[PDB]
């Protein structure tokens, strides 16, 4: 059976993440906004039971399950044609509508109270999938609700499927946009906090980063939080398309993800695609080649993490897969390693093997791309500590700056101190380190 | 029957593509990727990056053939064994070491033989060697040498630099032209005219040949292969020191050199002088007098 | 792989002279307006990535960059046919459209403006390049635009790629007729200003240079500006053929240019072609030999320059090299050179060894040559200094009346003062007489304080 994916949406940001997610999702699996199967969608090659259940006989359901202490992205989504995508007993909406005030502790306290209404939907999807492998949350790392509300279901995945897998999608701040969420280097350290205790994997997404590729690569003059929550979203779907679109290779979760994750705690893993393309420039068919595109990938502007010069700290992949999505000539993707070792590409950890990985695969028939060859790396990276120890001193500073805490303070989490961020904040310095050490021959002993 | 076998010797075993691939390989006739190639060469050389890597070497050329000539990329074949440079004074003896080997299918590798092959590789080899000469002085940038304060030195350094290029040049242009390019269009037309495989393998070996006495591989012309090495040796000495840039090459050792490049081409005119007037080739008084040619009678 | 080269179109003029060669090169690669290769350019042999990116899996785009002060002349070349030919991320145009009032000053605070804008494009132009050499820049030194804009640009590759080779295709002011710009001797001082500080090489264009060519070798009796253009596109054509059509000889840059370039400051070149025909005498195939051939190159009348008669200085040429392509027999170029040097076609400079050197190269395959042999001259010849004393007069004459000066006067380069002028004069001057020295023995002194 495959491994069912369970996706979390939490706070406002993360159910807006996660209703773009499961609308690529569907139409990469031809499925519509009602949950019906398209016509169209007759390559039963991907793994709809991955990500999707079926609601009745004929009606497929995203295994999403949406969560926001603010009622307009809940009530947008329910209000959309994909608000049958959604299992409606996995929803819950905030009757007050007034989010978490850019509050990571607000949002958390929101996830404590639907904990059980919570913990029960996902042993429901749990039991809906045949061979559920454990659940992913989509959250943003930066607001207020969809920050605390991940940290609240990173903690109710562990304490319900404590042997599953608890992967989280925690987005770093925005360092060139001006965040609106003042508290979000404390909604940062709470997540950073939940992912190191309640997630067993954090994708660290660096909406500098991602504004950066918008700009650049999508030529997203001013991209907003929805599009940076879109173009988040169908990084994780193309990075997870082997997963959704079974193959030859990691056809499952753990499978892909155990090369990425050299130490339990040092799950915090970069990501990067090529060629990039924007939707609105399908016009010109670039004759993007696997070599041009592993060249494209190795350049910061392509990696989907913003991370700091750090000049103290020799950063360098611990590991690099690049799932590769399309029409994909092996002689091509032979050229592509060819160059990448030619030039370099990827600095690899002393104690371990380590290699750039290429997997080839098909592209969704349900999913136009705008790309001839597409494909997304998933690579643990030093440089990443970089971010991460961005996002670390980020926590720190406001914690002991009380910054933005008055909103959290009116949750327990945040009420009587910042605690939890400052540990948090250690945490993920101690990650950063071991990053830096995973570039180093005591990668062995990474993450202690 | 010899035109039946002549026949199926060109349509199926593509004996003309093998010698059209010849001289994209032996003979430098893909000379866009070539270039690139040994710019790249003479810039790992002046980089003092390991270049006699056999595998970086072969990774390199296999990425250029492929670039430009996919399907002749698989055929082609090069190694590389570092040359003693200590023996090899000249840098572009550095490459003596190297190995191209093209893979020749059968009943073809009839024709072009272990010792086809071996002539082959030593008219590539030779070929590399000036290559990687002209690229050497080619490279040698004014802005190395804009460092050091004598602009009246530094300027007839590059005159001296350019003076030599020139000969050089011409040197290369006489081989590649005059013996290279002539040679060549006199192989295809008589490949043409190959009647019978007998024909075409005598027609093969009389370009060989005619390569190799070119070459001055002939002991007859062993004292004029030395003095050909002595002037290379000078070219690269002239080529390092434009590597080094002014700032190393004082005024007096500019004029040293100019001085010895005088001295050996004096030495070199003078021996061709003697080879003329002993009448063994009467062909290279052409090659002689462009050597001569456009240089001031110092 | 290829040397990608970047075009840089400024100004006005410069803007016109890209578009028609862009034009030519569409022509002869068989690159559709659009920049799809037409189904004639079947032979797979030539190297568009030095001249031109992929911007699809069929359109390929001019690595051309059109820059100018004005938008009367970008607005021109975008309505054109062409328009699709070039990348468009790579077309800065000034926002003001008001050019440069014809003040070199005005145009390299243009550029200044237009800095940010044109750098990235230069960037983007430079990761699509795969081997970038360097910049080429096409500009007239006579107005405001086409030169303020060539000075900014050359300040801004200097800048940017001060390792590399900057050659520019500069456009020197008619000397024979009177310019309506009393200042474009204070422009052409800026440009050769900055040709003598941010460029590598200038290759002087004198309109009226080009004008008497074409009169006396295209018997064109009033040559255009769109006619010069499409002459030096055709110059440029065979410049590249043997990037289209690889070779024995000149497949790279620095081969090419480092038998022409003793030294840094004798970096003035003169320019030959051949065959030169007029439109009409395509019809009669002379069977020129290569003996013929560089005896038709050696005609001032094909000498696309006019250098002055200077009677007092012995001006010969530096260094000679000619580039022939099409059929060539190896015993005929050798039996070319021969005669040259026999009939002392040529005069050296007496202070180094100088010889014409010359090279065969196939033509383009995909281009059709009505000549069996056609041929480029490439000389470094001491009258050019003549063009250059010229220029450098023409300046003093204009400096000395400070006539049309306040439309530099308004750009900030001239506000206050013309120093860059004057240093452009001073620089000028003793290039003249380096070269006039380059024609001497006493060269070898040339340039000692």
């Amino acid at each position: 059976m495959p491994r069912e994916i369970i996706t979390l949406q939490l706070g406002q940001c993360g159910n807006q993440i996660g209703f773009e997610f499961w609308k690529q999702l569907c139409a990469e699996h031809g499925i519509s906004p009602e949950g019906i199967v398209e016509e169209f969608a007759t390559e039963g090659t991907d793994r709809k039971d991955v990500f999707f259940y079926q609601a009745d006989d004929e009606h497929y359901i995203p295994r999403a399950v949406l969560l926001d202490l603010e009622p307009r992205v809940i009530h947008s989504i329910l209000n959309s044609p994909y608000a049958k995508l959604y299992n409606p007993e996995n929803i819950y909406l905030s009757e007050h509508g007034g989010g978490a005030g850019n509050n990571w502790a607000s949002g958390f306290s929101q996830g404590e109270k639907i904990h059980e209404d919570i913990f029960d939907i996902i042993d429901r999807e749990a039991d809906g999938s045949d061979s559920l492998e454990g659940f992913v949350l989509c959250h943003s790392i930066a607001g207020g609700t969809g920050s605390g509300l991940g940290s609240y279901l990173l903690e109710r995945l562990n304490d319900r499927y404590p042997k599953k897998l608890v992967q989280t999608y925690s987005v770093f701040p925005n360092q060139d946009e001006m965040s609106d969420v003042v508290v979000q280097p404390y909604n940062s350290l709470l997540t950073l906090k939940r992912l190191t205790q309640n997630a067993d994997c954090v994708v660290v997404l660096d909406n500098t980063a991602l504004n950066r590729i918008a700009t650049d690569r999508l030529h997203i003059q001013n991209p907003s939080f929805s599009q940076i929550n879109q173009l988040v979203s169908t990084i994780m779907s193309a990075s997870t398309t082997t997963l959704r679109y079974p193959g030859y290779m990691n056809n499952d979760l753990i499978g892909l993800i155990a090369s990425l994750i050299p130490t339990p705690r040092l799950h915090f893993l970069m990501t990067g695609y090529t060629p990039l393309t924007t939707d609105q420039s399908v016009a010109s068919v670039r004759k993007t080649t696997v070599l041009d595109v592993m060249r494209r990938l190795l350049q910061p502007k392509n990696v989907m993490v913003s991370t700091g010069r750090d000049r103290q700290t020799n950063h360098c992949y611990i590991a690099i897969l690049n799932i590769i999505q399309g029409e994909v000539d092996p002689t091509q993707v032979h050229k592509s390693l060819q160059r990448i070792r030619e030039r370099k590409l990827a600095n690899f950890i002393p104690w371990g093997p380590a290699s750039i990985q290429v997997a080839l695969s098909r592209k969704s028939p349900y999913l136009p791309s705008a790309h001839r060859v597409s494909g997304l790396m998933m690579a643990n990276h030093t440089s990443i500590s970089s971010l991460f120890e961005r996002t670390c001193r980020q926590y720190d500073k406001l914690r002991k700056r009380e910054a933005f805490l008055e909103q959290f303070r009116k949750e327990d989490m945040f009420k009587d101190n910042f605690d939890e961020m400052d540990t948090s904040r250690e945490i993920v310095q101690q990650l950063i380190d071991e990053y830096h050490a995973a570039t180093r021959p005591d990668y062995i002993s990474w993450g202690t | 029957c010899c035109g039946n076998l002549m026949q199926t010797l060109k349509k199926d075993y593509r004996l003309v593509e093998y010698l059209q691939a010849m001289r994209n390989f032996f003979l430098m006739e893909g000379g866009d990727t070539m270039y690139d190639f040994y710019t790249s060469i003479f810039d790992k050389i002046r980089e003092k990056e390991t270049w006699q890597n056999v595998s970086f070497l072969n990774v390199q050329l296999q990425e250029a053939v492929g670039q430009r000539y996919p399907e002749d990329s698989s055929r082609l074949s090069i190694s590389f064994e570092n040359v003693d440079t200590a023996k090899k004074k000249l840098p572009v003896h550095i490459l003596d070491g190297l190995t191209l080997s093209y893979k020749v299918p059968w009943p073809v590798d009839i024709v072009i033989s272990l010792e086809c092959q071996k002539i082959y590789n030593q008219v590539f080899l030779l070929l590399l060697q000036i290559k990687w000469a002209k690229y050497s002085l080619d490279v040698l940038l004014f802005g190395e040498l804009v460092s050091t304060p004598v602009r009246q030195q530094i300027h007839r350094m590059f005159l001296l630099r350019v003076k030599l290029m020139h000969f050089v040049n011409s040197l290369h242009n006489y081989i590649m032209t005059r013996i290279l390019h002539s040679t060549g269009l006199e192989f295809q037309h008589q490949v043409e005219e190959a009647k019978d495989l007998d024909q075409l393998i005598k027609i093969h070996y009389r370009y060989l040949s005619t390569i190799h006495d070119r070459c001055l591989l002939r002991e007859k012309v062993s004292f004029v292969k030395e003095a050909i090495m002595k002037v290379l040796n000078l070219a690269l000495m002239f080529a390092d020191g434009w590597q080094a840039g002014l700032g190393t090459w004082r005024m007096e050792s500019i004029e040293k050199m100019e001085s010895d490049f005088k001295n050996c081409h004096m030495f070199l005119v003078t021996i061709l002088n003697k080879a003329v007037c002993r009448g063994s080739f009467p062909h290279l008084e052409s090659l002689a007098l462009s050597l001569m040619a456009g240089m001031e009678q110092s």
